[PDB]
């Protein structure tokens, strides 16, 4: 996982809804809502920051060579295809399909949520209760373009584009250099080039079959998505707590009580809902720290497994690391480690 | 509230704003009109039958009368009725005119002046224990007034009785009218009064010359429920027309709120008046007049962001409505420049077909920058330079020189 | 925090012990919650700072105390050395790296067939300047005459794909 | 936590339902806050 | 250090002990205990 869902909270809308008396009473707190929003804004900025570190390592977009003559190695499966409206690879298409986001987009109009759909759509309830989801700065197409540039640099130049000034090299010679790096003489690469290319193609096809089957194997990103959705839905559900007040609905209290009597009930509700928001923001901060650690690890792996050949054991797969290929995935990166 | 830039200034608690994009409050929609929907009832509530009754019941045999299908206009009691005690528990008195009451019951009896304090949810004493007990969660109003001019006789009025010597305390709203002889001692009675066997009922004195603590007091306890069931007793509030598909303040059977009312497909059961969602909020209501189900939707909806180049640079701002086509719109102000990026309608920013580095991240691949007549320009950010590696199966690139580069890392 | 005032002095001045007790309790609860929120945020920021400091210590161990072969761990390019500098609440690492500057195109070959046998550089790459074949290091163009000391023999010439023919000159 | 006692048994023994409700609510809020603080500290220590 | 102590909390038992009135009053909160237990369960799973 690289990034998590960016969220914003309108504390006045969550705590008080459309009640003016509750808003006036909540004005006495003031700074806590600003603190919560500052923490959420920091998390939201850190999400795009993590994505930029993971995928924008190279600022020089190399696009795919046309010849695609790589000594029997077949990369048309992890390279993007122009037929698809989105310039993403077929394996990237599978990874996109196997992760289901909470919402199709980030724009939900009032008319869509108007009526009985508000009470049945979770996103509609979240938005009506002041909870908004902010889209990432980088679109999936842009992340796919970054992944394609990294793949083209790795295939055509090898490790040189990671140190700047991408130097072209035939792919067989690059594989021979990597074989020398893992301690095997390069002639073994050349005397078994057909076998090695066939084995790599077969492994890519095995990844094909594994991803296209019913098995998910992408539970790490789905867990992040589900955690964010569950946090938002729990925030919505916690509005039914009385918090010691006669009712959990401000409208009932305002309808049956005068200003003085309703003031204590509204204060109890405000305290409870502020505590709920604070708990949500603290959990979001902890999860953002974990996601930042994961994104730092992903950036390190992209630097050391994709931009070069790593000699660290089990850092870029099991076995003697030869190379790695990045693939974009919803809220994450998938590393294909050829060892 | 002058403009979203001023709202950003207030949120940041400063008169200067740095360059960037700031989330503001969600798009608010103010109600246009106020509507009241009560069932059409014209008959006044039987205030004369309750507070003007010729005879009242004894406290041990307190009378309970149902109140239904009437208007609770208690101001008619202002002319002739004076009350020493009027205490409401589940509802503020000043709200009684704006509410509808579900299950109205009037419990009438006569007690001593000193025992009026015992008519409360958590009181002890003779009346509270053996005659009339209120529940701990009692919702309603207790009314008591001196009736010495009516319930007192020169020779002594002994027609009002109270229960003494009960085996156990009464349950809330429980009536005991038995006349079995109470056994105080170990010797068991056989229906005869004597020694430790006493008749459980004793009559008040109630003479005109008695002290204020021993003068008769008429007590009426009104018990009801609020804002949970259809209800048929309402205050003296005139109903208005039903306004749909518009942000209005509404008063449905005493339940007040703000929202948009639309026709609903929900089929309420006959005993149901309100519908509630997972958050316990009233999201559906049955119209007391047309008996139709209406969905209630909050007026405010949609996130708003303000893009500014910095107040030190310019006062121009752009507004991003994160849940809107620039297809009236749900926008605070619209004019000239609308782009309709992903992440919402953008108003006040120019759009160009070129790509540059991100300056102010709008989102979804869109960025903003204050550029030249200076103005805010929205563009699709560039991922970087594009080139081709001259790949071939027999061509290599080898460096003929090198650069010694020193870079700084801050941790 | 729901109290009549945010100042304890006003509450104590206008209220007796019993009436002021509830207001002071509300203020105490609110201020304790504020302190708890501050301490929780400090703990989270301290965890982040600890991660950053662990990374800085690792970089000082691997970039300053030695030459790291990890890509982009001690700067961009081939890491040569690093120098630490103190800074307020932090460390600045001056990463001296090696960056190739002037690339030139060359014709290369995986192997060379000399006498019915395949030859390999074992340290660099075979390059050609149109007519003759030399062997050079990969990161710097230093062509050398192909001899038996800078090449090794492995197998025949009918297995390597892309092998070329060149005569070794004394 | 601002209640007359820290023991629910004493409050229930000396107060009726209505009067004891506010004290029990105060105790519940305080103990829930204590549990939340413990869980937050556990989460931070678990991350470390 | 590799793992820490895995803990579980019965919020009803901690807040209310064996009091039925306190349990009935605590039922109005409900979701906070579930949230705390979910966080603790996540920590316990992460330890193994
Ligand atoms: C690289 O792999 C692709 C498979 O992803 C090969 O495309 C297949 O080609 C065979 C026949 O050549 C077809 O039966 C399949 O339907 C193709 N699969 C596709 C298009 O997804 C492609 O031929 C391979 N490249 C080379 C040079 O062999
Ligand atoms: C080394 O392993 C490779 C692959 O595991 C072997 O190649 C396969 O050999 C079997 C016969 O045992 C054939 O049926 C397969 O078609 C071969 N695969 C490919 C891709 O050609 C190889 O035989 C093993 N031994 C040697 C000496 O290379
Ligand atoms: C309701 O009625 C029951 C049964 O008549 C009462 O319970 C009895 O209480 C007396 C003393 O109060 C005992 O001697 C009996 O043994 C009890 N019988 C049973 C079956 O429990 C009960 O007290 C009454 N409740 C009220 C509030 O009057
Ligand atoms: C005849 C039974 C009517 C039942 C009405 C039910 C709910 C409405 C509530 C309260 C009405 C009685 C108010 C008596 C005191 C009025 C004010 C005063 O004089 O000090
Ligand atoms: C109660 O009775 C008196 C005298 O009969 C009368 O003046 C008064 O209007 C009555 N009030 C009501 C509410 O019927
Ligand atoms: C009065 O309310 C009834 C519902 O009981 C409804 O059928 C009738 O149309 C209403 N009358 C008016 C004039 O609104
Ligand atoms: C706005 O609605 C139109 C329908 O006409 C739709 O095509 C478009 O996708 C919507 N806006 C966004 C940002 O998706
Ligand atoms: C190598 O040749 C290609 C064209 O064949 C050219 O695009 C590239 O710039 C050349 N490289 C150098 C270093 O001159
Ligand atoms: C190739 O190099 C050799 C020796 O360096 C030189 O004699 C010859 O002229 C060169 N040929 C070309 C075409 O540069
Ligand atoms: C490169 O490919 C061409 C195919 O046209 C082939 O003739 C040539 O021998 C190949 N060279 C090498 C070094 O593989
Ligand atoms: C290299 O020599 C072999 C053996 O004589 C021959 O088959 C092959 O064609 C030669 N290659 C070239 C490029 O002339
Ligand atoms: N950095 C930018 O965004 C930018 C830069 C220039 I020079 C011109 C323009 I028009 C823009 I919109």
């Amino acid at each position: 996982p690289v990034s998590m869902t960016k969220t914003s909270v309108d504390c006045t809308m969550y705590i008080c809804g459309d009640s003016t008396e509750c808003s006036n009473l909540l004005l006495q707190y003031g700074s806590f809502c600003t603190q919560l929003n500052r923490a959420l804004t920091g998390i939201a900025v850190e999400q795009d920051k993590n994505t930029q570190e993971v995928f924008a390592q190279v600022k020089q977009i190399y696009k795919t060579p046309p010849i695609k003559d790589f000594g029997g190695f077949n990369f048309s499966q992890i390279l993007p295809d122009p037929s698809k409206p989105s310039k993403r690879s077929f394996i990237e298409d599978l990874l996109f399909n196997k992760v289901t986001l909470a919402d199709a987009g980030f724009i939900k109009q009032y008319g869509d949520c108007l009526g009985d759909i508000a009470a049945r759509d979770l996103i509609c309830a979240q938005k009506f209760n002041g909870l908004t989801v902010l889209p990432p700065l980088l679109t999936d197409e842009m992340i796919a373009q970054y992944t394609s540039a990294l793949l083209a640099g790795t295939i055509t130049s090898g490790w040189t584009f990671g140190a700047g000034a991408a130097l072209q090299i035939p792919f067989a010679m690059q594989m021979a250099y990597r074989f020398n790096g893992i301690g095997v003489t390069q002639n073994v690469l050349y005397e078994n080039q057909k076998l090695i290319a066939n084995q790599f193609n077969s492994a890519i096809g095995k990844i094909q079959d594994s991803l296209s089957s019913t098995a998910s194997a992408l539970g790490k990103l789905q867990d992040v998505v589900n955690q964010n959705a569950q946090a938002l839905n729990t925030l919505v559900k916690q509005l039914s707590s009385n918090f010691g007040a006669i009712s959990s609905v401000l409208n009932d209290i305002l309808s049956r009580l005068d200003k003085v009597e309703a003031e204590v009930q509204i204060d109890r509700l405000i305290t409870g809902r502020l505590q709920s928001l604070q708990t949500y923001v603290t959990q979001q901060l902890i999860r953002a720290a974990e996601i930042r650690a994961s994104a730092n690890l992903a950036a390190t792996k992209m630097s050391e497994c994709v931009l070069g050949q790593s000699k660290r054991v089990d850092f870029c797969g099991k076995g003697y690391h030869l190379m790695s290929f990045p693939q974009s995935a919803p809220h994450g990166v998938v590393f294909l480690h050829v060892t | 509230a002058l403009d979203p830039l001023s709202e950003t200034k207030c949120t940041l608690k400063s008169f200067t704003v740095e360059k960037g994009i700031y989330q503001t409050s969600n798009f608010r929609v103010q109600p246009t009109e106020s509507i009241v929907r009560f069932p059409n009832i014209t008959n006044l509530c039987p205030f004369g039958e309750v507070f003007n009754a010729t005879r009242f019941a004894s406290v041990y045999a307190w009378n309970r009368k149902r109140i239904s299908n009437c208007v609770a206009d208690y101001s008619v009691l202002y002319n002739s009725a004076s009350f020493s005690t009027f205490k409401c528990y589940g509802v503020s008195p000043t709200k009684l005119n704006d509410l509808c009451f579900t299950n109205v019951y009037a419990d009438s009896f006569v007690i001593r002046g000193d025992e009026v304090r015992q008519i409360a949810p958590g009181q002890t004493g003779k009346i509270a224990d053996y005659n009339y007990k209120l529940p701990d969660d009692f919702t309603g109003c207790v009314i008591a007034w001196n009736s010495n001019n009516l319930d007192s006789k020169v020779g002594g009025n002994y027609n009002y009785l109270y229960r003494l010597f009960r085996k156990s305390n009464l349950k809330p709203f429980e009536r005991d009218i038995s006349t079995e002889i109470y056994q105080a001692g170990s010797t068991p009675c056989n229906g005869v009064e004597g020694f430790n066997c006493y008749f459980p009922l004793q009559s008040y004195g109630f003479q005109p010359t008695n002290g204020v603590g021993y003068q008769p007091y008429r007590v009426v306890v009104l018990s009801f429920e609020l804002l949970h069931a259809p209800a048929t007793v309402c205050g003296p509030k005139k109903s208005t027309n039903l306004v749909k598909n518009k942000c209005v303040n509404f008063n449905f059977n005493g339940l007040t709120g703000t929202g948009v009312l639309t026709e609903s497909n929900k089929k309420f059961l006959p005993f149901q008046q309100f519908g509630r969602d997972i958050a316990d909020t009233t999201d559906a209501v049955r119209d007391p007049q047309t008996l139709e189900i209406l969905d209630i939707t909050p007026c405010s909806f949609g996130g708003v962001s303000v893009i500014t180049p910095g107040t030190n640079t310019s006062n121009q701002v752009a507004v991003l409505y994160q849940d809107v086509n620039c297809t009236t719109w749900r926008v605070y102000s619209t004019g000239s420049n609308v782009f309709q990026t992903r992440a919402g309608c953008l108003i006040g920013a120019e759009h160009v077909n070129n790509s540059y580095e991100c300056d102010i991240p709008i989102g979804a691949g869109i960025c903003a920058s204050y550029q030249t007549s200076q103005s805010i320009i929205a563009y699709t950010m560039s991922l970087g330079a594009e080139n081709s590696v001259a790949y071939s199966n027999n061509s290599i690139a080898i460096p003929t020189n090198f650069t010694i580069s020193v870079t700084t890392e801050i941790l | 925090f729901g109290a009549i005032s945010s100042v304890l002095n006003d509450i104590l001045s206008r209220l007796d012990k019993v009436e002021a007790e509830v207001q002071i309790d509300r203020l105490i609860t609110g201020r304790l919650q504020s302190l708890q929120t501050y301490v929780t945020q400090q703990l989270i920021r301290a965890a982040e700072i600890r991660a950053s400091a662990n990374l800085a210590a690792t970089k000082m161990s691997e970039c300053v105390l030695g030459q790291s072969k990890r890509v982009d761990f001690c700067g961009k390019g081939y890491h040569l050395m690093s120098f630490p500098q103190s800074a307020p609440h932090g460390v600045v690492f001056l990463h001296v790296t090696y960056v190739p500057a002037q690339e030139k195109n060359f014709t290369t070959a995986p192997a060379i067939c000399h006498d019915g046998k395949a030859h390999f550089p074992r340290e660099g790459v075979f390059v050609s300047n149109g007519t003759h074949w030399f062997v050079t290091q990969r990161n710097f163009y230093e062509p050398q005459i192909i001899t038996t000391d800078n090449t090794f023999v492995s197998g025949n010439c009918d297995v390597v794909i892309g092998i070329v023919n060149n005569t070794v000159y004394d």
